[PDB]
């Protein structure tokens, strides 16, 4: 597989890549803060678009019912 | 920087992420209010049909 | 891979490759890579600044010792 | 949504790009300047030594 | 006036009489607490009521523009 | 007695204030929705018109 | 008011006569006069409930020193 | 709103007030209980004074 899966593995390459480079730690800190913000980011946005799709849907049905 | 760029983004999406947690609760209600609407448009409607 | 550039074009590859076998329209996909190359020019400009500054101040005390 | 979220992405993207374009014109621009110094100094010693 | 002077004057006639009466002060002060209640309580249910007037005659809108 | 009476009085309503602080945000809400819902509604409607 | 009781009564008159002017529907009227009533009541109860209580204790030493 | 916070104050003072009319109802029992006890205790004690 899914969207999810393939970013924690590219996240995963990314970081041991960026590792054997000798890149400093407060970087890779901050890489490491971005990650854990997009995924946590992934799991709000599905609750959004999920909300979303139904608020439209109901309002669609209430239009048709009034 | 490539720094400056990263400390940015943080910034943003930490903020973006505030925003979702309180639109979920929006949603939310918005929801509840659509749902006793459609019941009460429902229930009109089935009132016409007699 | 040779560089964090080539890591990057691979990952985008295999992300443009999921996406257009999950079906993503062509439209978002067509503003993901416009996104994308203007990142890949956003890092190569990045870094010409950081060596046309270093190179700046080079100059500058070049000019100060034949002058 | 991701909708609007890409819209917003490209607007700063686009945004970054067009001040990392001004800023190396002028650094491209400071190098020509202080270039011409180097090469009018330079001559100027070589003719010191003859 | 208005409902709002007419409970303040109340008020303010209620606590009086039962100062001269001796009332223990534990049970006035809770009945000055009461009352800033019910004073709170009456700029708050007229917002809500406002509020309420306003999305319920906006629903009837949007039913007959849609 | 009467002095539970007045603590049940006290809690009751200092509960009640707290949730109508609660609902004028959800009512602005609503109003937010409604308003941007008719100014859709409006627009469709003049473009049938034509 | 000569007591509590007459100044709520009179409290109570004092706002009937205002509802009514400001122009409150009958059943809405209905309702709070009852809602007084009741609370009448509810105090007239809760007053014999502590007369009550205290009398009843007094009789169980009457009897115990009866017996 | 209003209505609803009447409609709600009806159902406590009600429930209130059935509470009040038990608890009376009993004490008034207790009491009734007691002074039979009590008549019969004092005629006993007038009984010995003859
Ligand atoms: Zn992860
Ligand atoms: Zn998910
Ligand atoms: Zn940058
Ligand atoms: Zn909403
Ligand atoms: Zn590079
Ligand atoms: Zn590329
Ligand atoms: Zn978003
Ligand atoms: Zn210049
Ligand atoms: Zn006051
Ligand atoms: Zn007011
Ligand atoms: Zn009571
Ligand atoms: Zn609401
Ligand atoms: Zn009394
Ligand atoms: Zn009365
Ligand atoms: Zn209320
Ligand atoms: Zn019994």
């Amino acid at each position: 597989a899914s969207i999810e899966q393939l970013l924690e593995r590219q996240w995963s390459e990314g970081q041991q890549f960026l590792l054997e480079q000798g890149t400093p730690s407060d970087i890779l800190g901050m890489l490491k803060s971005l990650h854990q913000l997009q995924v946590e980011n992934r799991r709000l946005e599905e609750q959004i678009k999920n909300l979303t799709a139904k608020k439209e849907r109901l309002q669609l049905l209430n239009a048709q019912l009034s | 920087g490539t720094y400056e760029d990263l400390v940015q983004a943080q910034k943003e999406i930490t903020a973006h992420n505030m925003q979702l947690r309180e639109q979920t609760k929006q949603l939310e209600h918005d929801m509840a209010e659509l749902r006793d609407q459609s019941q009460l448009l429902l229930k009109a409607r089935c009132e016409e049909l007699k």
